[PDB]
């Protein structure tokens, strides 16, 4: 691959990350 | 021939395990002294393995390419005497050890102590019921008939619902 | 039976100090070796535990005829020190050495 | 080079993150 | 004695007994009886 | 009083460890929680659906992105015939320097490790030649995965929270998920195949680029309006044709011609796109056609025992399927991966249909009601409920009496230096149905053996064509197509049908028996898992329907450990070209251990020896690891409850008169862990061991020879 | 606490509250009758669960049940 | 009244009793008069001797009380034993007799806690108290 | 331990059929499956077997030949006692036949 399309990737995963703790955030409540 | 199979009088790794077999023995036997004890021995177990193999060449079976008899349960009247024939003269003995425990316990059941006779087993009763046990594919075909050989689902003990 | 919670926990940790302290150095042994590290294991061409406190009885008692017990032409036993004894072509006895392996079995 | 960072991040220094507020919100009460 | 010889486990051996060494005299006289011929 | 676990609020009152472990396990039991409401409840279940979901497409990317990044699937395409496909790269700090050099492994310069999932193998037919086409689909689906976390919270809004009779209302779900979910997503892959996987397949790149400007077929969608479907059955990929380029390639789309590929000995592409086309047709019109109903409806356990029943028997379907007739490029002959891809269903289809049993057995103590359900279908099996049980007590006692006295005749008779006096019985009922689709090896010579019968001829209308394809690799020794079975793979599969007769007879027995007999007749007002009523009434130890469920998962791991053992020994001597080792061996118990468990685990277990080490040194921890975790399941097995809690009355003691330790205290008080909960604990260690450790062999015994 | 139930096919034979080691039962007036007794658990807070008063009643499938409820430190019978 | 001070009987033992449970909540107390100056086994271990007294005994659990309690009962016959439990720093005095009298006697004037006017085959389903505060045992 | 002890030496325990040490083959065996046979007594326990008993009863009790001495499981204390019993049996039985059929041969 390109050294550049590493960090794409893990900017892109940022976006599950917060949904994933909105989700649970809203599932424990 | 139903699958393949060759019988075994003309299967030739059928007629190699005999080959091997005995002189896995005439070595077992080259160093003994002649006359000895050990030695008639090994003469007996080299004639019991060819009373086997000519008693299975003749028999008719079935030897796969690896030379052991195989059995042909589909039940084929040329191939009766593997599982149909002793499954017959299986079901019967085994019947008649069942139907005569069944006809030991009813007798018993009736009487003032049952368990006692279940412990120690009445000689008078269980001969009775050898009699009454080896006409049981007779015995049982007028039982199921009459009524009395099953129970209705009212009379027997059953989990709650 | 009154200080029984004494008895029982003391006997409850020399265990757990034994179970870890032998069944883990072959639990290490086996990652070392594993892992390519045959240098960093419990053995005899790496990080030794020999039997000393054995070894020793092994020498006060292999040398004890002739000196302490005086009288007696050899040894209690082979297994300590001695020659070995070849009847037929097969060792009857000869002396069972001590080392790091057998450091490890007798704390199993 | 990023395998030498990220795994002994996730490997210990995440666990015991997680381990913390687990173990103060398991034994914190109302 | 013969009430002794009436309980489960004597009636329960030697029968089994009895059961065991006919299969063990036929074996010898009929060997190897894998299908009936 | 703390607050941990919000869902039991009974739990919280626990001022011991018991509070901690079960309040993980009454976690997402959402029934179970103080103050739900139905109305509450499916929104939960939504939501936690949205979760899973997410964590599906998570997982896909991260396969996905360490084979575009850290593994070598260019360099795979060249050569999938020498090549062995990586995983990922390794990272361990704790290797040495002669293991670096032992896993750096399929030429790599770093240690890496050799993938056994065949992914490489399921994304060469669907397309993909290049590293970046791999990365693309790891950046759509962490797009998906955040779609499915959104959608999750956005359901539990109070403006877009789902109505209870929006769940409750089946008749339009079957409609649309038969129609949409099953129909259209195996017509939009159908448009995948033609488009792009048989493109990709003859040479020619098809991207999103430029997808738009070529066609599929040379005469496209001109023929599909007129009626003429004919002319996309030309001329095919001949048998000269490699995978994947234009080497006498062909321009039919979609074919039916059967059989395999000559050179991969895998499925037509054709095959698959002509496949789910019609597999689409046939959903489709299957979704416009909409007092037990009402029990079905109301009890979310019912519907779950179904589908995990669905589910499992689809998932053995899969297992069953893929290895006689392989599905992708260059998997029959990956032989590791084969191996593992059928022992993974096979254990999961396990899992699945024991839970499937499992739930039905909480359907009834919680939601079956005897007075509303009465007379149905459901009514009478519990009426005849000791006829289920005690029938399925005589196959499980039949087969097992004689199976193993089979094997036990087979042992002695062997032993004693006669192997020539065996029982071997040739399966000759599986052997006709073979004959039946068309192996001429044993010479039955009825149906489809018959070249004059009226199923290979067809008088109707002249249509056979597919047969040509099928005859020319079921007679051909090259391939696991209906393999040839003699009396070893008789003795087998009545092991089998006994495993799965008595895991049946055990599930069915807690199941039916979950609401009370003659030892305990109130088991419904205790619930699904409880220890036990006492040492009265005879002692009553693991009565429960739990403890039902939990005796059967030893079962099942047998059971398919039995499959297992049986798929891999046969194949074993398939792929090495000896076939008469499981001919001879596999008849008696001996040759079962000897030369499959001792013979084949010789190279696993040098993974490290004291002259140096391999790249299965791996496996060979793994092994002893599995052997370890299996064994510690037997501590919490076999030893009970009341011996520990005397044991930690006497830790709790020596910890508080210890000085210096005496001024550390717990917050909770320290118990020994419950009779329900080491019996999973111990069932845990039990089953991941023996998953580890066939795994470990699995990979190693076969990875060692190929 | 565990919750004990004490059913109406009890006859008052006594059995369940000598049985019990943490003396959570007692025996009561009868309400109906004025002669025959029933058994009462009116210290279920003592209960331990041992099912020991479930052990001596001689009622086919017994009139007193126990259902092991939340488990405090008098019911988990801690020492500590 | 649990009437502290009362000796204690000559013992000096003991591991297995009376930890750091007792001084924050909840310990009891068994007291009762010992007709001889016998021995006795204790629940912590074995032996300790009764006193003439007014005899008084601190232990750790109400059921380490009444198995004290059975064996003055059966082997000594002095069945006068009288438990209790704390205060400040314990929850309640005068567990037993709780009535003036043995609860295998019948007393009238006590109510019956814990009955139900059914059986145990007349027990409802589950099902039918589903999503609601009732449990299929309580009346 | 595995590799050049349990693995390396019994194969003389397993390479004796047809020889004469088989019936230190067939005793190896056959202890692995009383040693297997006896975790069925260990790991599970009465309640479930006196209710599967009560279907076997029922279908004794049908055909009206149910004995008088009533069927039980084995009870607690006894499960746990024939699961021991056939546990030392399986493993000591196993290390008598793997012990004996390799020092004959090599020693
Ligand atoms: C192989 C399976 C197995 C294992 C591992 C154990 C282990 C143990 N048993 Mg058990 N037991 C077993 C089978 C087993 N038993 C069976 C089958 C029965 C039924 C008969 C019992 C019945 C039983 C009784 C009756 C008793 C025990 C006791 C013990 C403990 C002894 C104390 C000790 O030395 O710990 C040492 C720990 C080990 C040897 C484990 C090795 C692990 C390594 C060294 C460390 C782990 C690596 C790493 C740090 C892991 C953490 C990392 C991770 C969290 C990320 C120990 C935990 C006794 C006890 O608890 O008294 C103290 C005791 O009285 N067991
Ligand atoms: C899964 C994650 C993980 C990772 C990435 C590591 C990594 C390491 N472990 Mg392993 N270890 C782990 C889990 C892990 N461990 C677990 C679960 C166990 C129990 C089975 C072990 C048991 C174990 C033992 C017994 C030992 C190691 C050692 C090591 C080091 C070997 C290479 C080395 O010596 O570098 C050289 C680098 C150093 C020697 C120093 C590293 C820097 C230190 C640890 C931190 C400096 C302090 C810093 C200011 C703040 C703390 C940060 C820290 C918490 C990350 C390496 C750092 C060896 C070691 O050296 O331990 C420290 C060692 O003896 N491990
Ligand atoms: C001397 C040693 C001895 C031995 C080895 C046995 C062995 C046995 N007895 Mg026992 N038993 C014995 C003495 C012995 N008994 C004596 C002296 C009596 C009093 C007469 C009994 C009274 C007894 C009864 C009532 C029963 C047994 C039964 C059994 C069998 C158990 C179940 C079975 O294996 O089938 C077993 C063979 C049971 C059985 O069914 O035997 C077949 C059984 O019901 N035994
Ligand atoms: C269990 C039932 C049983 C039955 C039906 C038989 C039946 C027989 N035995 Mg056998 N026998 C038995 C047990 C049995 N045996 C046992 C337990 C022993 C060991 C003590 C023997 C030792 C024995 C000898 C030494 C001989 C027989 C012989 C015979 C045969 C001749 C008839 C006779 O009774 O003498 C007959 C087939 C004889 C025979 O005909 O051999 C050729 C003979 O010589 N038996
Ligand atoms: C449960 C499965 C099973 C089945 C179907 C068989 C069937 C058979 N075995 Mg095998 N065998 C078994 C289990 C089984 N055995 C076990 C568990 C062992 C180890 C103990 C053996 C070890 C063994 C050996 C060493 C030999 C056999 C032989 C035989 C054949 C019997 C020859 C004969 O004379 O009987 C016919 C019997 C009668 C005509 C009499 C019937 C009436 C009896 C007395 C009723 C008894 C009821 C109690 C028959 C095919 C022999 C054989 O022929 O090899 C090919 C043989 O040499 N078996
Ligand atoms: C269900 C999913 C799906 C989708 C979204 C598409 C979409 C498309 N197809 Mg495809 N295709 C599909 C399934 C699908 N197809 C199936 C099931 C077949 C087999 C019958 C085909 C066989 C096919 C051919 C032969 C052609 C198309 C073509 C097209 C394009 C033009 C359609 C048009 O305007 O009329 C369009 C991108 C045409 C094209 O040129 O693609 C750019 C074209 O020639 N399709
Ligand atoms: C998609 C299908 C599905 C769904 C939605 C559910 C959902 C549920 N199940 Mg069901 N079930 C299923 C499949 C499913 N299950 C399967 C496949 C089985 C058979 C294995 C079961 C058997 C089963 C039983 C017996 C019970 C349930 C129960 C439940 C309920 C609560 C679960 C819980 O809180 O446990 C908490 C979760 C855990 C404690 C997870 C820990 C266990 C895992 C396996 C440990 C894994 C080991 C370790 C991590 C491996 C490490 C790797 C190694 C290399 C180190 C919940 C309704 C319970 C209930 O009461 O229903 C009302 C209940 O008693 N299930
Ligand atoms: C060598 C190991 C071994 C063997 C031979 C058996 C054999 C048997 N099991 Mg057991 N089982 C075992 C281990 C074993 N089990 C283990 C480790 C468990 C987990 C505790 C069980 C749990 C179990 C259950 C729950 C049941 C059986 C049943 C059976 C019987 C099945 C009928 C038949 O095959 O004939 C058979 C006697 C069944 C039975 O006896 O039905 C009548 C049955 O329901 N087994
Ligand atoms: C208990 C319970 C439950 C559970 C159940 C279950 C779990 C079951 C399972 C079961 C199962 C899971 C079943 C299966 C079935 C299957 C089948 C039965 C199949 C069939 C098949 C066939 C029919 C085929 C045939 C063929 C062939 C072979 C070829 C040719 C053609 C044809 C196609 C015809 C529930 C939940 C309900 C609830 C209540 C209770
Ligand atoms: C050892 C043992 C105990 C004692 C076990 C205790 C007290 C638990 C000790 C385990 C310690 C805490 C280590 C566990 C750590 C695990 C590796 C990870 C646990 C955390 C998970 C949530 C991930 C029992 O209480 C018991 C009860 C019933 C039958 C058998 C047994 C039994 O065998
Ligand atoms: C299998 C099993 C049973 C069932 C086993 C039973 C009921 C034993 C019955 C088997 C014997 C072999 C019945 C013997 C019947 C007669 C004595 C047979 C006489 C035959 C003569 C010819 C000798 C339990 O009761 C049990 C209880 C607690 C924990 C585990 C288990 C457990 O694992
Ligand atoms: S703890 Fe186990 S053995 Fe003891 S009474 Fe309860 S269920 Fe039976």
């Amino acid at each position: 691959l390109a050294d550049g399309q590493i960090f794409t990737a893990l900017a892109v995963a940022l976006v599950p990350g917060i949904l994933a703790l909105r989700l649970a955030l809203e599932l424990y409540k | 021939d139903v699958a393949g199979l060759i019988p075994c009088s003309q299967s030739d790794a059928f007629e190699r395990r005999l080959k091997n077999t005995t002189q896995r023995l005439e070595n077992r036997l080259k160093k003994y002294e002649p006359g000895s004890a050990p030695a008639e021995a090994l003469q007996k177990q080299i004639d019991k393995t060819q009373q086997r193999f000519d008693k299975y060449r003749n028999s008719g079976l079935l030897c796969g390419a690896d030379g052991l008899p195989h059995l042909i349960t589909d039940g084929r009247w040329s191939h009766a005497g593997e599982f149909t024939i002793p499954g017959l003269l299986f079901l019967y003995i085994a019947g008649f050890i069942g139907w005569s425990g069944r006809s030991y316990l009813q007798a018993v059941a009736a009487s003032d102590n049952s368990t006692e006779k279940e412990i120690i087993i009445d000689i008078p009763v269980a001969l009775q019921s050898v009699s009454k046990g080896f006409v049981w594919p007779l015995a049982a075909l007028q039982e199921f008939s009459s009524g009395k050989l099953t129970a209705r689902d009212e009379e027997i003990t059953i989990s709650p619902r | 039976l009154r200080h029984r919670d004494a008895i029982i926990s003391h006997l409850n940790w020399v265990c757990i100090f034994l179970g870890f302290h032998s069944f883990g150095l072959y639990i290490h042994n086996d990652t070392m070796r594993a892992l390519g590290r045959p240098q960093d294991m419990f053995s005899d061409a790496a990080i030794q535990l020999q039997p000393v406190f054995a070894q020793w009885v092994q020498g006060v008692n292999s040398a004890a005829a002739g000196n302490t017990a005086p009288n007696a032409l050899a040894n209690a036993s082979y297994a300590f020190g001695g020659d070995i004894v070849s009847v037929g072509g097969k060792v009857a006895m000869m002396p069972i050495s001590l080392g790091t392996a057998d450091f490890l079995v007798h704390h199993i | 080079n990023l395998p030498s960072i990220l795994v002994p991040m996730v490997g210990i220094v995440l666990p015991a993150i997680v381990m913390a507020l687990l173990f103060v919100y398991i034994e914190t009460d109302e | 004695f013969s009430k002794y010889l009436s309980t489960a486990p004597v009636i329960g051996t030697l029968t089994a007994f009895f059961l065991a060494g006919l299969l063990i005299e036929i074996n010898r006289f009929n060997p190897d009886l894998l299908v009936y011929p | 009083g703390t607050k941990f676990p919000k869902a039991s609020q009974a739990l919280a009152q626990d001022p011991t460890t018991r509070r901690i472990w079960y309040g993980i396990a009454t976690a997402n039991d959402f029934e179970t929680n103080d103050g739900i409401t139905e109305e509450n409840l499916y929104q939960k279940i939504f939501a936690s659906h949205f979760g899973h979901l997410a964590i599906i497409f998570l997982w896909t990317s991260g396969n996905l992105f360490h084979v575009a990044w850290q593994g070598n699937f260019e360099q795979w395409v060249k050569d999938p015939l020498n090549t062995r496909p990586i995983a990922h790269a390794i990272s361990d700090p704790h290797f040495g320097q002669r293991a670096i050099e032992a896993f750096s492994q399929a030429g790599a310069s770093s240690p890496v490790n050799i993938s056994y999932s065949g992914v490489y193998q399921w994304w060469y037919t669907q397309g993909m030649r290049t590293n970046e086409e791999l990365y693309n689909g790891a950046i759509f689906l962490l797009i998906l995965s955040a779609l499915s976390l959104f959608a999750g919270w956005l359901h539990l809004q109070p403006k877009f929270r789902p109505n209870l009779s929006w769940f409750k209302n089946a008749e339009s779900r079957l409609n649309h998920h038969l129609g949409g979910l099953f129909g259209t997503s195996s017509l939009a892959w159908t448009g995948h195949i033609v488009h792009v996987a048989i493109p990709e397949s003859r040479g020619q790149h098809v991207g999103w680029d430029n997808f738009l400007q070529v066609a599929p077929h040379p005469a496209g969608l001109q023929p599909f309006f007129t009626g003429n479907w004919g002319v996309y059955t030309e001329n095919p990929d001949t048998a000269n044709h490699v995978f994947g380029s234009s080497d006498g390639a062909g321009t039919a789309i979609l074919t039916f011609l059967g059989g395999f590929h000559p050179q991969t000995q895998s499925l037509w592409l054709t095959d698959i796109a002509h496949h789910h086309l019609a597999i689409a047709v046939l959903f489709i019109v299957a979704g416009h056609m909409y007092g037990l109903y009402d029990t079905v409806n109301n009890s979310l356990h019912f519907q779950l025992g179904l589908a995990l029943a669905a589910l499992g028997v689809i998932t053995s379907l899969v297992a069953q399927h893929m290895y006689s007739i392989p599905p992708y490029a260059y998997l029959a002959r990956d032989f590791t991966t084969q191996a593992a891809l059928y022992t993974h269903h096979q254990y999961i289809a396990g899992f699945l249909m024991v839970g499937a049993f499992a739930h039905g057995a909480i359907f009834l103590v919680r939601d079956y009601d005897a007075e509303q359900n009465k007379n149905n279908v459901l009514a009478r099996i519990i009426d005849h409920k000791e006829a289920i049980i005690s029938h399925l007590s005589w196959v499980s006692l039949f087969l097992g009496f004689h199976t193993l006295g089979l094997y036990v005749h087979n042992d002695v008779v062997q032993a004693f230096g006669t192997p020539e006096k065996q029982i071997l019985i040739e399966p000759v009922f599986a052997q006709w149905i073979q004959s039946v689709h068309g192996k001429s090896l044993y010479g039955f010579e009825v149906l489809l053996n018959n070249a004059d019968s009226i199923t290979r001829v067809a008088p109707g209308s002249a249509q056979p064509i597919w047969l040509p394809g099928w005859l020319d690799a079921i007679n051909s020794g090259n391939n696991s197509l209906f393999l040839t079975i003699g009396p070893g793979d008789f003795l087998v599969h009545h092991a089998i049908a006994l495993g799965l007769h008595t895991t049946t007879l055990i599930l069915v027995k807690g199941a039916l028996d979950a609401r009370g007999s003659k030892l305990m007749p109130d088991k419904k007002d205790f619930g699904y898992s409880f220890p036990c009523d006492g040492p009265g009434r005879g002692g009553t130890c693991d009565i429960s329907a739990w403890d039902a469920f939990y005796l059967a998962v030893f079962w099942m791991l047998n059971t398919i450990g039995w499959t297992t053992f049986y798929w891999h020994w046969k194949h074993l001597g398939v792929w090495q070209g000896n076939v008469a080792q499981f001919n001879e061996s596999s008849t008696y118990l001996m040759g079962w251990f000897r030369d499959y468990l001792w013979l084949n685990s010789s190279q696993l277990i040098n993974g490290y020896n004291p002259f140096g080490m391999n790249n299965l040194s791996v496996w060979a921890w793994m092994f002893l690891f599995g052997h370890l975790i299996w064994a510690t399941g037997f501590m919490f097995l076999i030893s009970w409850r009341g011996y520990w809690q005397e044991l930690i009355e006497t830790l709790v003691w020596a910890h508080e008169r210890t000085p210096l330790a005496n001024l550390v205290r717990w917050k909770d008080k320290p118990v020994a862990l419950s009779i329900v909960q080491a019996r999973l604990v111990g069932l845990a260690h039990f089953a991941v061991g023996y998953i580890v450790t066939y795994a470990a062999f699995l990979i190693a015994s076969t990875a060692s020879k190929f | 606490a565990h919750t004990v139930k004490i059913y109406d096919t009890c006859i008052g034979c006594t059995q369940c509250v000598r049985a019990c080691p943490t003396d959570v039962l007692e025996m009561v007036p009868w309400d109906g009758c004025r002669a025959n007794q029933i058994a009462s658990a009116p210290r279920t807070e003592d209960c331990v669960g041992c099912k020991r008063c479930e052990s001596a009643c001689p009622t086919d499938f017994l009139s007193i049940r126990v259902y092991l409820g939340a488990e405090t430190t008098r019911s988990m019978g801690l020492g500590y | 009244t649990l009437n502290l001070n009362a000796p204690t009987p000559i013992f000096g033992g003991s591991t297995g009793g009376l930890l750091r449970k007792a001084e924050v909540e909840e310990f009891y107390s068994i007291t009762w008069t010992g007709k001889s100056e016998t021995v006795f086994e204790l629940p912590t271990g074995g032996a300790a001797i009764m006193r003439a007294g007014e005899n008084l005994l601190r232990l750790a659990r109400k059921e380490q009380c009444i198995a004290l309690g059975a064996q003055l009962k059966d082997k000594f016959k002095i069945t006068d034993y009288k438990i209790y439990r704390v205060y400040p720093s314990g929850e309640v005095q005068f567990l037993h007799p709780k009535d003036g009298v043995f609860p295998e006697k019948v007393n009238p004037g006590r109510v019956a806690v814990g009955s139900n006017k059914r059986r145990i085959g007349q027990n409802p389903d589950p099902a039918k108290l589903k999503f609601k505060g009732q449990e299929t045992f309580d009346s | 331990w595995l590799r050049d002890f349990l693995w390396a030496q019994a194969s003389q325990v397993i390479q004796s059929y047809g020889s004469a040490l088989s019936a230190y083959g067939l005793m190896f065996l056959g202890a692995h499956f009383i040693w297997a046979f006896s975790l069925m007594f260990l790991f599970s326990g009465r309640g479930y077997w006196q209710e599967l008993i009560e279907s076997i009863v029922w279908a004794h009790n049908k055909l009206k030949f149910a004995p008088s001495i009533q069927p039980r499981a084995l009870s607690i204390t006894q499960g746990r006692a024939v699961g021991v019993a056939h546990y030392l049996l399986g493993g000591i039985a196993t290390t008598w036949s793997f012990f004996h059929a390799r020092i004959i041969s090599v020693g």
